[PDB]
RNA sequence: GAACGCCCCGCCGGCGGAUGCCUCGGCCCGGGCGGCGACGAAGAGCGCGGCGGAGCGCGAGACGCGGUGCGGACCCGCCCGCCCCGAGAAGCACCGACCCUCGAACGCAGCGCGCCCGGCGCCGCCGCCUCGGCGCCC
RNA sequence: GGCCCCGGGGGCGAAGGCGGCGCGCAGGCCCCGCCGGACCGGCCUCUGGUGCAGAUCUCGGCAGCAGUAGCGCUACUCCGCCCCCGGAGGACUGAGGGGGAGACGGGUUCCGCGGCGCCUGCAUCUGGCCGCGGGUGACUCGGGCCUAAGCGGCGGGUGAAG
RNA sequence: CGGCCCGAGGCGGCGGGGGCGACGGGCGGAACUUAAGCAUAUCAGUACGCCCCGGAGGAGAAACCAACCGGGAUUCCCCGUAGCGGCGAGCGACGCGGGAGGAGCCCGCCCCGAAGGCGCGCUGUGGGCGCCGCGAGGGGGCCCGAGGGCCCCGCCCGAGAGGGUGCAAGCCCCGUACGGCGGGCGAGUAGCGCUGCUUGAGCGUGCAGCGCGAAGGGAGGCGCGGCCCUUCCAAGGCUAAAUACGCCCCGGGACCGAUAGCGGACCAAGUAGCGCGAGCGAACGGUGAAAAGGACGCCCGGCCGCUCAAAAGACCUGAACCCGGCCGGCGCCGGCCCGCCGGCCCCGUCUCGAAACACGGACCGAGGAGCCACGCGCCGCGGCGAGCCCGAGGGCCCCGCGGCGGAGCGAGCGCGAGACGCCCCGGGCCCGCCGCGCCCCUGCGGGCGUGC
């Protein structure tokens, strides 16, 4: 099976020379709270993103870009990241001894985290003195309100 | 070492190919050397055996030279003239001892139009090879 | 390998280690786990407390990544800093240049307080803290921060 | 196999043993009946492969190569090394395309008796194996490792010779019979790119030498 | 006592088909391919060779006919036939035809009969010819 | 899968078979003589459909028993010369026949010539056995037609379908 | 009497019907079995029966998932527990994440109105891999029935894969390596009530009958009513790829070797033979290098001898059980040279106990029964170690996510471990669950303590 699939993609690559095997796909954020800070490859680019750079759906499809008109952006940073990706790709494309790009086009890379610095004094004014008490009040806010209502109802009905 | 993958290296399949071969393949399988003199003249190393060829035999218990009287293609052997089983009577007929064509060198060839032409065909092909190499 | 096994050292012995009085029969106790309340009760009570019955609330579909919650101790915070800059941060302990560690970038949410920290100020940014984690950090001169 | 026929037990009361029988009375469907099934038929779901960790595989390759560089284990493995200059044997050959020139180099270095040992040992094996496409056995000689130099077309024909490109070395070729010390004829380029190969292995360090 | 029976101190014979060696066969894996039929399929019956029982093949043009190429001395017995710078045995590949009865099986039946001088089965779609209705109207 | 120091043993005789000595506590191993006529191993590492006295075991061959138990329908004899053919004698079936013919079933068993390998539970020169040739002719006999008891078909009806 | 409507007979052209031991789609649908009994459950939404395509088929461009600093039609591969249940035995999805592959669209509705495919249609057409061919290179001497054997001296090698040849052949012959041709958005509907089947779907996963029957509507894994938020648009349709597979052809194998391997290796096996029928179904491989397949003579089938290395003579070798002729003698262990003396019940099995009047076993040969897959526990060894890891896949080599371990406890809201110790055992103290003094800041919240 490994050999069969390699032969098939070799034939297709010859047929469509010098196009790449893959379309340009967007960079998107993984769905969970658990996979929250890293990116991956999506299905297509939004029409808002295409309106960023000029291209229409047909024109982008022709020059080799996956376009997904069912996706909607959730913020402005999504747009900025993907418009940078579109803009750079349109920079790096040529249109007609040519070179046929291999693999995924512009792979997504997730950088390792670096350490930063700062000042204790400016850090302190962001937090109260008893952070654990602060957090505990926020955590128990609703339950205490229900209990407070129940007590006030006790006294009210018992006059 | 073989490289070609449509050709078996399986003993069962090779032996079944040697038997049950068709007549043209069997005829090609029944070849023998040309002598040095005919090698010089025709520039060819081997020929399929035939009636009317004169053959010089070695490596066997029936050694001699004679003309090919019969071809037993089912057996892959040839009945030569003068080379017989030792008979019992003084009168009774001869009975040929069958010789296998690879135990012979052909000494003098039967010629006709087809023999001439196929030899010249083979020379021109060997020349193509010699020009390539 | 078949040639190093117990079963072949029993050739010429009739029964093969299974006994003459008892023997080897199909299923002399039943199949599977059956009998746990009747004739296997001694086994089930000796080795499996709380195998029978019911306990607690049930959820018809659990959200695995909602309920996911990784955690880090404060004795691990200084190993997320690469090895080639801790010596310097330790030598020049600064209120004006302090190491900032963000633990959600490394994939932890809450910070607990097992262990101890070196005598050096540090900001730690997480999404929730435990009481003695806060205590020990604010005791060494660090600051707890909440990160989005 | 064994279960296409129709057979059932006759029962007690007819003075015969109780196995299943074909219409007529012939025994069937027992491992002890002629024409019955196997007691436990063989099946292709047997686990045929085995797993080895990547460090362990690399360590086996490196220990086989370490063994290859001893004049004592190579002589005790079976090769003929009486007229060789060195056991780490590095020879610059450039390109060899004719078997006659490859034999010439092997003679000029001193590996001629190993190849003659291999050549004069071809025989027909002792058992059933000669009905199953394994009719002849030859002994094993030198292994040539090459990097940038066309040599396979000049060395392959020789009896008891094997070819290995230096970037992918085979443990089954380094330790034939599971015996480590193979005689290796090294090209200069292969012997000079060995360290580069181990540098190309990623997040890998060689194991510690010992006494 | 001999003889019968038994054991073998050895030498030969029977009956039987084990053991050893061999193998144009099985089994397993993988890769191809995925190509029937009212223009009559799959399958069945009967018949066909110079001397012809079985199996393969073929269909009253029957152990096969023609065309295009290749090939180049045989054709298992007895007979014929061919033989040669082309005159052509064995063999191979494509293409064109022939293609009895039954069978989705098609004039009815299954071996016997018709209606009419072409021929003559069922369903469906689209057209067309000829027609019915105290349906709606003229 | 390897090794078996100029590359392991073999028609100057392999595997197997039959007798005989030696070694080992033993499982077993090794050698010699005779047969046989083409393949076979000792040591290291790997693998398994890996060792039989028994299962009223399976398949095949086969002993004692043992030259043993056994071979309704009255009946043959003499000569030519066999239970076959001929002549002469003596009997039987006894017209609901051991007679002469059909229906069904069988399928060539029918006829002539020849024969004894098989069969003819004894024999055979006999034969429904074996070989080689042959053989059944319809306006008037039957089938084809008619309908019996029945069976099928019919715009359609029903059922997830058949 | 004509038109339109609804029908009838005939004629022409075109299409359908049957066939397959797989893969695929739609229906109907068991029981054995497990639960150590047996009704629910399980087996199994399987066997089997009926229908229907194709080279694949089915599915498919959200009336989707979710709860995020969010994804984005369908299929397939890797990976892993919510729940169901005489809460028993058992049963059991999926999203997120990593890969293979990647592709999108149009009818009704609305506008034009015959512009159309014009004998129709205004009850609405039309537009918006296979075929060829060449092909290198060894003699001389012994001996044999026969040189591929033994001795000694060589050649070819891009070819020492192999088959044949009278005995182990690179060089005796076919082949083998190296190359040429073809190439504006869907009504008896959605939903609801009652009932039957089905699902992990639990006060309903999906379907269906019957009764009722909408307008903005659907969904958010616990019901009802109200207010919000997030996210989609059912009741119409088409669509490549990645995926699965017998027959037949091709290649390979640590597989079987004639009672094995398919039932079937044998010029005539689903054959001969058996059954009214549905159906059942064997046994039988091997002369020799060459048929050279058996001269001449003598008796009246036999004897002599003939071919051949050899009868190997209807055929390779040719064991055992059992038997015939010639020769010798009249059970195991032990001593002695040898027929005396001493000892010795029939094994296997169940059983307290077998020589048993307990059962199996006339004899002989060949065959004949703890193997494999998955899951769980413990032990040993190898590699690396707060880490570890040949998923799938992509380029015996190289790159490669989960996952498991790293923190526990609590029904849950949740909270959350340092203090000692060569090792082991015990003591003490810390974390969670249950309880209770006391102090306080942001408060049924924080701190500090006491107890099983
Ligand atoms: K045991
Ligand atoms: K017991
Ligand atoms: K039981
Ligand atoms: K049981
Ligand atoms: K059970
Ligand atoms: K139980
Ligand atoms: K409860
Ligand atoms: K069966
Ligand atoms: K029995
Ligand atoms: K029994
Ligand atoms: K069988
Ligand atoms: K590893
Ligand atoms: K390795
Ligand atoms: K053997
Ligand atoms: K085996
Ligand atoms: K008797
Ligand atoms: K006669
Ligand atoms: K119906
Ligand atoms: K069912
Ligand atoms: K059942
Ligand atoms: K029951
Ligand atoms: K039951
Ligand atoms: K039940
Ligand atoms: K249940
Ligand atoms: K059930
Ligand atoms: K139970
Ligand atoms: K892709
Ligand atoms: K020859
Ligand atoms: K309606
Ligand atoms: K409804
Ligand atoms: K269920
Ligand atoms: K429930
Ligand atoms: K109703
Ligand atoms: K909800
Ligand atoms: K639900
Ligand atoms: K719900
Ligand atoms: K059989
Ligand atoms: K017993
Ligand atoms: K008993
Ligand atoms: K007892
Ligand atoms: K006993
Ligand atoms: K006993
Ligand atoms: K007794
Ligand atoms: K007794
Ligand atoms: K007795
Ligand atoms: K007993
Ligand atoms: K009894
Ligand atoms: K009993
Ligand atoms: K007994
Ligand atoms: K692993
Ligand atoms: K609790
Ligand atoms: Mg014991
Ligand atoms: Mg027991
Ligand atoms: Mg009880
Ligand atoms: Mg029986
Ligand atoms: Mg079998
Ligand atoms: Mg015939
Ligand atoms: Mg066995
Ligand atoms: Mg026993
Ligand atoms: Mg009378
Ligand atoms: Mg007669
Ligand atoms: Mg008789
Ligand atoms: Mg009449
Ligand atoms: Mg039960
Ligand atoms: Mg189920
Ligand atoms: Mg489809
Ligand atoms: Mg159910
Ligand atoms: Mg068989
Ligand atoms: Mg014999
Ligand atoms: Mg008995
Ligand atoms: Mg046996």
């Amino acid at each position: 099976r490994k050999i069969r699939r390699r032969q098939t993609r070799l034939q297709k690559a010859k047929a469509i020379f010098p196009c790449p095997l893959q379309k340009l796909r967007p960079s998107v954020t993984r769905c969970s709270q658990k996979f929250n800070l890293t990116q991956r490859i999506g299905r297509g680019f939004t029409l808002r993103e295409l309106q960023g750079v000029g291209l229409s759906a047909g024109k982008a499809r022709q020059i080799g870009i996956a376009v997904d008109p069912r996706r909607k952006n959730k913020s402005e940073e999504s747009v900025a990241r993907n418009v940078a990706r579109l803009k750079e790709y349109l920079s790096k494309v040529t249109i007609f001894q040519a070179i046929q790009h291999q693999g995924v086009v512009m792979p997504v890379v997730n950088p390792k985290p670096v350490i930063t610095t700062g000042s204790i004094a400016e850090a302190k004014k962001e937090v109260p003195e008893n952070l654990f008490m602060y957090l505990r009040n926020a955590r128990t806010a609703r339950n205490r309100a229900r209990l407070a209502k129940r007590d006030a109802e006790r006294e009210a009905a018992a006059k | 070492m073989k490289l070609n993958s449509a050709v078996t290296a399986s003993r069962r399949k090779c032996r079944k190919a040697y038997f049950t071969a068709n007549a043209e393949t069997r005829a090609k399988m029944m070849s023998s050397r040309l002598s040095k003199e005919l090698r010089a003249e025709h520039k060819i190393k081997t020929m399929p055996i035939r009636r009317g060829d004169i053959v010089e035999i070695f490596t066997g218990g029936h050694k001699g030279t004679g003309k090919v009287v019969e071809v037993r293609r089912r057996d892959y052997k040839i009945c030569v003239e003068g080379i017989n089983q030792k008979a019992r009577n003084p009168e009774a007929k001869p009975v040929p001892y069958p010789i296998h064509p690879s135990n012979c060198i052909i000494k003098e060839l039967y010629m006709n139009g087809s023999r001439y032409r196929a030899i010249k065909r083979r020379q021109e092909r060997n020349a193509e090879r010699l020009a390539r190499i | 390998p078949t040639r190093i096994r117990k079963s072949r050292k029993r050739r010429g012995h009739r029964q093969m280690g299974y006994g003459r009085v008892g023997g080897h029969r199909k299923h002399p106790s039943g199949r599977g786990k059956a009998g746990g309340l009747q004739h296997k009760r001694t086994s089930f009570d000796k080795y499996h407390p709380g195998y029978f019955g019911k306990l607690g609330m049930r959820n018809y579909h659990v959200r695995r990544n909602i309920e996911y919650n990784p955690t880090i101790n404060i004795d691990k915070i200084w190993s997320l800093i690469p090895e080639e800059q801790r010596d310097g941060f330790l030598q020049r302990k600064s209120t004006t240049e302090a190491p900032v560690v963000d633990v959600t970038r490394f994939g932890f949410f809450k910070v607990l307080g097992r262990g101890s920290l070196p005598q050096c100020p540090i900001i730690i940014k997480a999404r929730y803290f435990s009481s003695d984690a806060e205590k020990k950090l604010r005791e060494v001169g660090g600051v707890p921060l909440l990160v989005p | 196999a064994g279960v296409q026929c129709t057979a059932h037990s006759w029962g007690p009361g007819r003075a015969v043993a109780r196995l299943p029988r074909k219409h007529g009375g012939i025994g069937a469907y027992a491992n002890f009946a002629r024409g019955g099934h196997m007691a436990h038929p063989t099946t292709v779901i047997r686990r045929w492969c085995r797993k080895v960790n990547l460090n362990q595989r690399r360590y086996a390759v490196a220990s086989a190569l370490a063994a290859s560089a001893n004049a004592a284990l190579v002589e005790a493995r079976g090769h003929r090394i009486a007229d060789v200059p060195s056991i780490p044997l590095v020879v610059d050959t450039d390109n060899v395309t004719k078997t006659k020139d490859a034999l010439a180099i092997i003679k000029a270095v001193g590996v001629l008796r190993d190849v003659e040992r291999c050549k004069d040992s071809r025989h027909i094996r002792a058992g059933r194996g000669k009905m199953r496409n394994r009719r002849y056995i030859t002994r094993k000689g030198p292994l040539v490792i090459y990097n940038t130099e066309d040599v396979a077309r000049g060395f392959r024909n020789l009896p008891g010779v094997d070819l290995c490109h230096v970037s992918s070395i085979r443990l089954l070729e380094l330790a034939p019979g599971s015996h480590p010390g193979r005689l290796i004829l090294w090209t200069k380029s292969a012997f000079a790119s060995l360290d580069d190969v181990y540098a190309a292995k990623q997040n890998y360090t060689l194991p510690r030498s010992c006494i």
